[PDB]
């Protein structure tokens, strides 16, 4: 069960019916929507956000941050078909992480589930198989040198 | 089957790979990448080149070293010009595995180095180059070429 | 299911890809048409200032072209409650008076509900569709 | 098909439920079990309306 | 002065020029081809990334983090509140290295260059000079 | 015909149609219940299989759409000759690449 | 539904119910029991007590009330017998709502009350008694009961 | 979704591939298990267990500690059909809570999602919505007269 | 001098006596039983868990907490450390309340006379009486 | 999954409800062997000493007996890390010498991880055991 | 044959035997019982000690000896399982002294003490022993192992 080229190609194509707009409503609904399920399921995370005001959800700070997000998943999935580039992307996307003390890899399965449970309500015929298999190799980079 | 190697990544590492030989002296290049390879896996696990004592690796710019250069080269080629045809390819890598078998000496440890190597080098050469489709299909051709080794 | 934040935006996705291309807008409006008054027929008495009797009269085009463009704007607001609310009202005003049963509703909700997969032919949730719609007709009836 | 008769667990009244064969593996090098993949289905009365309760399985 | 009309264009046309991935790339590389060829100055900012090689993996990654950034701060020209927040978190990202606050116009001279190239339509000069700088400034203390 | 992306990658699929509803205020696309059976025996096993699936058909385009019942994003589309009504071109797509990445010849059995 | 008063929590609570009425004097029981629960809730709640004047609530060992005691007994027996069948339960306890509409001055607190009293009887006289299904079942059945009351 | 006698037979029933011995490994390794996800959430409530040598936790002290909790947890289990005992036992672990000062109830959410992580781990089909609802039950009884 | 083979016997007939929870219960309520019949002298200690009444839920989450006890030190029997951790702690909640140290005998005598009644094996006297004593000098002062 | 603490107290557990009852073992072990030798009939020749031509013969119970007992000391100590390396390093000695291609090794695992499942039937994890004896066998083979 | 180590012998043995493995530490105490056995055979025969160099004998609580102390109570356990099939208990002892046969040192008294030893401490764990049936099925046992010794 890898990434394989079909499903990256499947995730790169369903990709723009998941938010996606000139306006960033949808990224910040969706993504808000993906935390709010990690900190149901991971609570102790959402001590790591007050730096972006997640005690006020309808901040500026906490909204750019989701748009942050979004955006930075999307600059994953768009180097699909760029290994050397994405590897570098992915790199500096892991530091940034590093950075910030308290981020687990168990976090990270976390937010790849909350995902999961997510992205299938908001867009039919989304590939949850095919999204789970390639999430694992994005995060699993992101995320290794970070407390296990 | 699929997911791991699929069909696309066959597709992808054949389309990519065919990149490097556009010319007539397509078999300079394969010695100039095998001698590389080769060399470069004597130099990080030096217990290896006492391995290629036969095939005079002691002058890689040789006759005999190159006509080997060119027989993995070609061994290479072959198997990913066959990852269209699944059972004709594990035949002919079960071919390869019972060769590095005849070597007492070799080790998987060798065949994972010479992994590493492989995909450094394909990075450089070729311009065009889908790592998750390489390494995922190489993780299987050069496991199993690997698979009847003593140590 | 029910009206989610998610499944409101699924809706309106979907509705983008069946509405937002006004080709064949028109047509789509009609097949709506030809469903609902093939359900309950003794409705089209309620549209003669509108020529129900012939769906293919400019009159009854423009009226299922006014109708969507109503719907539209309802699904457009779905992800803002408050002009949701504004619009599901002004409709709601537009619709009182007129002795509309349920039954009717359930006509136009069923029509809806098998001409948007023929438009789409492809990627659609009529389980997000049927809360939605729900939830729209709720507003307009009161 | 079938129909259920509920007396623990869920307080449902009897009701048909379907086993519908979906697909079997059968190893040739392990003949001694059939692998199968099944859905599950169940039609509720529920509250006035009838509503389908189906899940997929294996087994 | 980055007014509903002009941030409305904005957002169409780089739509036109990001919004495609076939040439998202060539549009990025080609940007910074133009920057370091008109601004040399400027290359000894991106030593961290390559700079010197735009061709370079290392580069290609960065040039990618920008046109997302640019892409963000565009399409958040509507909503102040994130608007600001987003350019503070870009100021953040800038103010620790000494950057020539007037490198920003050299950079919109570049963006402006390149555009053109990946419009279908006739860039609006005006609309984007205007929301550039109601970006930049934001982005510089 | 040709065929890579099915899980199967079997010689022959059997298409069973199981019940049709048409709707009387909408007959022009009526929905088809059918079964994909397949039946592939390889050297590790023999696997059969009978996908229960969704349909409509398109009069407007002599056209059978079949949705995918398992977790791939792979649909059966058949294409009629418009005359025939005895043989359709069977094209498995993926629903959301709409990448076509088999082909199959069906006749009426 | 489920959980809230399930299958088992019905099979509990009417399992353990059954075991009071094993003789052939069970009315006399019931007549006992539902005395006791009534007259403890007039002492609990005082301005109860003139909402049984009808009954001959100030003579308890009358005829009267020794019948109405019965009444508020056999109901709730019923109930208990009828969780099998949820849909009949509940037209019966429904029944009940009305009858208790039907008579001003009773309110939510009372039946809170005698919640309360109840379960605190059963605790005593029944040896097994598993306190979370019981609870679990009642607060719903009380709670239909009541569910009519303007106060 | 309140604990049923279904939850509770459920989880009797399960409770012996859980642990369970007349050895104490395996409620070291659990318990143990369960403790290091509990303070990985919540870190504060590590100072409260020193005088059982939190500190070093290969101490026979906390090691018999952990043994105390998994049997503390096995005798309210097993007390599942008879409530009377259940809320006596119930109420002699809460003033045994009580009488430590700075336990509160979150520190009780908190170790219910911990054991909520861990019992899936080392048993195949273990309910854990029945976990989740019994829990509740059983923490919110001895957590109460604490402190949020 | 609670041996290997003692403490592996000792355990063996602690998991056929407490093991099964459907006869767990009557086990300890007899060991009470047999116990306040024998030496009612002892009976002062539980006025707080009414040990003058046995067949109460207070007394019977006492009996409970006992065997669970009891449970943890046969089990501990073969880790020294924990072991004697588990016999301090045990006490601790035992040394506030003036014991009379050769009450432990009892409770021993009181054990081993109910112990075959639920023991499908003979009990083993020995094994019983060593062990039950390595844990009670842990317990007493 | 990896072998964890956890899912390495899991495999023992169901191991322990697999193997420990002397009644089918010797047919647990003769079950293992028939898939094994099913995928790979070549790997008879290895088993010739034992006589791997007939798996009912008493010698190869006793050596199909032997296998399950050392696999046995190997999940056993799991969780005693210096126990395993050591039952391991053991293993490793008994079969270096002899030509086994990983080939074999998986042949072996698929065998074990048809036959536990048959053998349970109940509740167990197959991705628990995939990690846990792709651990064992690594140590077997170096 | 019959009589010596017969069927109902070979049963008892069994089903006694089965006594002691009854939780999920069945190894804990495996590795107890062969760890108090070969120590106390090291104690009453000293020579023998030093045979056990290789499993590091000298730390009993280590690793290395903890895994022989399972591999020995495993190989027990086998033999007394395959009563039931005399043939194949007959092939796996014949394996067992050919294994012992390939430790010099090894002699036929220690397995006479390690008999006397074992029933010992059998009498004491087992609740139920009959050891007739015991001393009968093992003299046959640790006789067929100790049958290749040279002393
Ligand atoms: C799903 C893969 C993830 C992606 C693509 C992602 C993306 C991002 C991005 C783009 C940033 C902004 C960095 C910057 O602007 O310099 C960020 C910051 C951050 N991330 Fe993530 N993230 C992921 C998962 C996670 C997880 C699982 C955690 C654990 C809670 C986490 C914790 C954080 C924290 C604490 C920050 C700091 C934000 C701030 O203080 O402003 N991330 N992430
Ligand atoms: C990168 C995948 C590899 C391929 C495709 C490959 C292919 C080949 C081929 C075709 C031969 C010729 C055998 C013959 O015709 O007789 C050969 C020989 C040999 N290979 Fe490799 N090989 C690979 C990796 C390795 C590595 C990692 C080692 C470890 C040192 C190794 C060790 C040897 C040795 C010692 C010979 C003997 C050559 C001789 O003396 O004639 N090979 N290989
Ligand atoms: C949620 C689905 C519906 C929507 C969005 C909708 C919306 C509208 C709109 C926009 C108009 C135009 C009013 C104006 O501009 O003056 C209208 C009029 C009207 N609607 Fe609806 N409507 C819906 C369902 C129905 C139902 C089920 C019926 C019952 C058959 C119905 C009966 C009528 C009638 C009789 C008129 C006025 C005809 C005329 O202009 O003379 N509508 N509605
Ligand atoms: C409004 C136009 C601009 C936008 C949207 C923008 C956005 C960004 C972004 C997203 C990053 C990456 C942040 C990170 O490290 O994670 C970045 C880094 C950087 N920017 Fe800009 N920027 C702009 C203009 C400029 C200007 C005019 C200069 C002066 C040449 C400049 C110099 C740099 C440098 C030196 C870095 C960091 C290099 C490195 O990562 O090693 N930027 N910018
Ligand atoms: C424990 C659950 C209860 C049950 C099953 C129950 C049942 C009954 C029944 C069967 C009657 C006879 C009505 C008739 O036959 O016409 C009755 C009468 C009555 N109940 Fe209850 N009751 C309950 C709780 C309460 C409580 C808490 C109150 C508050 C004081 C209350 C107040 C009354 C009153 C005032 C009457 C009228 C007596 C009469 O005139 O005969 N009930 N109840
Ligand atoms: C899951 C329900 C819990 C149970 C069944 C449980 C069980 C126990 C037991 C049996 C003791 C031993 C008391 C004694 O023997 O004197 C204890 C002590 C203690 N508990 Fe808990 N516990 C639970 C949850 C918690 C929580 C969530 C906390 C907050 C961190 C907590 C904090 C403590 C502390 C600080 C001690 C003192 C230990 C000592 O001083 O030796 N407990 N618990
Ligand atoms: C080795 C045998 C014994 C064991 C394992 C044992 C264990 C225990 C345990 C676990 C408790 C509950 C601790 C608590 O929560 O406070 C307890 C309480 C108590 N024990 Fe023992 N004990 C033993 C022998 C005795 C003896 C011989 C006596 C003298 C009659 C005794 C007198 C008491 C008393 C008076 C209490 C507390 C009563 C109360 O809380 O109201 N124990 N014991
Ligand atoms: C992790 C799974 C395996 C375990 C636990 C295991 C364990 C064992 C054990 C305990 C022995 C007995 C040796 C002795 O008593 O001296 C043995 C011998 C042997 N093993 Fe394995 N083994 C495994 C997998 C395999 C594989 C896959 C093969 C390749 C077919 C293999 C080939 C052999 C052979 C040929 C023998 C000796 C046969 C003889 O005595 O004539 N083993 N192994
Ligand atoms: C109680 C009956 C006995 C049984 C069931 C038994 C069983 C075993 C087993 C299974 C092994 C492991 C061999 C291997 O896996 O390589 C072994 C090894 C050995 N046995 Fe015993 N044995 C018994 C009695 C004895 C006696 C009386 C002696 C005399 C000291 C002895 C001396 C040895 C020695 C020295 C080893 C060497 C193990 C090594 O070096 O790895 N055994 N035995
Ligand atoms: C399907 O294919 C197999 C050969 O691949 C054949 O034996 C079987 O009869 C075929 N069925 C039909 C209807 O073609
Ligand atoms: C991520 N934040
Ligand atoms: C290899 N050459
Ligand atoms: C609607 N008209
Ligand atoms: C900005 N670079
Ligand atoms: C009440 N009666
Ligand atoms: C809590 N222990
Ligand atoms: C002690 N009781
Ligand atoms: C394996 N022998
Ligand atoms: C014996 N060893
Ligand atoms: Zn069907």
């Amino acid at each position: 069960d890898c990434c394989s080229a079909e499903d990256r190609r499947e995730i790169q194509h369903i990709w723009d019916t998941v938010w996606s707009s000139s306006f960033t409503d949808r990224k910040v609904a969706i993504a808000g929507a993906v935390f709010k399920d990690l900190f149901h399921h991971y609570p102790s995370a959402k001590g790591l956000f007050e730096r972006v005001k997640v005690a006020e959800p309808d901040s500026g700070e906490y909204h750019s941050h989701l748009v942050r997000v979004a955006n930075g998943l999307d600059l994953l999935i768009n180097l699909f078909q760029d290994t050397q580039v994405l590897d570098k992307q992915l790199a500096h996307l892991a530091e940034q992480h590093i950075l910030r003390k308290g981020v687990t890899q168990q976090f990270f399965k976390g937010i790849g589930e909350s995902f999961a449970r997510v992205f299938p309500q908001v867009s039919s015929c989304f590939n949850l198989e095919a999204w789970n298999r390639c999430f694992h190799t994005l995060a699993d980079r992101i995320s290794r040198d970070l407390p296990h | 089957h699929q997911f791991c190697c699929s069909a696309e990544d066959r597709n992808i590492v054949q389309k990519q790979w065919s990149v490097l030989w556009g010319d007539t002296e397509s078999s300079k290049v394969k010695i100039a990448f095998g001698r590389l390879i080769l060399t470069k896996l004597a130099k990080e696990i030096p217990e290896v080149k006492e391995l290629f004592n036969k095939v005079d690796i002691d002058n890689p710019e040789g006759g005999p070293f190159s006509a080997h250069c060119l027989r993995i080269l070609n061994a290479l080629d072959m198997s990913i010009n066959l990852m269209d045809d699944p059972e004709a390819l594990d035949s002919a890598l079960d071919h390869l595995a019972d060769q590095h078998h005849d070597r007492p000496g070799v080790k998987k440890a060798h065949f994972k180095k010479i992994a590493e190597i492989l995909h450094t080098g394909l990075q450089q050469v070729l311009d065009d180059y889908n790592a998750l489709s390489w390494k995922s299909c190489f993780k299987g051709i050069l496991g199993k070429i690997a698979s009847k080794l003593q140590g | 299911s029910e009206c989610d934040v998610l499944t409101r935006l699924k809706v309106k996705a979907q509705w983008r890809r069946a509405y937002s291309h006004g080709h064949n807008r028109e047509d789509f409006a009609q097949a709506i048409w030809r469903a609902l008054f093939a359900q309950v027929p003794d409705s089209r008495t309620l549209f003669k200032r509108v020529h129900g009797h012939d769906t293919t009269s400019p009159e009854f085009q423009a009226h299922a072209l006014r109708v969507l463009a109503g719907f539209d704007i309802a699904i457009s607001t779905l992800d803002q409650p408050d002009a949701l609310k504004a619009e599901l009202d002004h409709l709601e005003k537009q619709h009182e008076g007129r002795h509309i049963p349920d039954n009717y509703f359930d006509a136009f909700k069923t029509a809806l509900l098998h001409v948007l997969p023929a438009q789409l032919g492809r990627c659609w949730d009529k389980d997000a569709w049927s809360a939605c719609f729900d939830h729209i007709a709720h507003g307009i009836k009161g | 098909s079938g129909t259920s008769h509920w007396h623990d667990c869920l307080l449902r009244s009897d009701h048909v439920t379907r086993v519908v064969i979906k697909g079997t593996i059968r190893r040739n090098y392990f003949k001694s079990r059939i692998w199968v993949r099944a859905q599950i289905e169940s039609d509720l009365i529920h509250d006035g309306k009838k509503e389908l309760s189906d899940f997929d399985s294996k087994g | 002065d980055c007014s509903i009309l002009e941030l409305l264009k904005v957002k169409n046309q780089w739509r036109e020029a990001f919004g495609e991935g076939h040439h998202r790339v060539q549009f990025g590389l080609e940007l910074w081809k133009r920057f370091f060829d008109t601004h040399p100055e400027v290359k000894g900012l991106f030593k961290g990334v390559n700079g010197d090689n735009i061709y370079s993996p290392e580069f290609a990654a960065h040039a990618e983090r920008v046109l997302s950034g640019l892409d963000m701060t565009i399409g958040l020209l509507d909503d102040t509140n994130a608007f600001k927040a987003q350019v503070t978190h870009l100021h953040s990202q800038h103010v620790e290295r000494s950057i020539n606050p007037e490198f920003y116009e050299h950079f919109l001279g570049a963006l402006l260059h390149v555009l053109p190239k990946y419009l279908g339509t006739k860039l609006d000069q005006d609309a984007w000079t205007k929301c550039f700088h109601t970006i930049a400034d934001g982005i510089k203390g | 015909v040709f065929d890579h992306c099915t899980k199967r990658r079997p010689e022959n699929i059997t298409l069973s149609v199981e019940s049709i509803s048409v709707a009387a205020f909408f007959p022009g696309f009526p929905k088809l219940h059918v079964h994909v059976n397949i039946h592939k025996e390889t050297d590790e096993d023999e696997v059969e299989v009978s996908l229960p699936s969704d349909a409509i058909y398109s009069f407007a385009e002599d056209k059978l759409i079949v949705y995918p019942s398992e977790d791939d994003g792979l649909g059966l589309v058949g294409q009629f000759d418009g005359y025939n009504f005895d043989r359709f071109v069977g094209d498995i797509i993926h629903e959301a690449s709409k990448e076509h990445c088999a082909r199959f010849i069906f006749h009426r059995k």
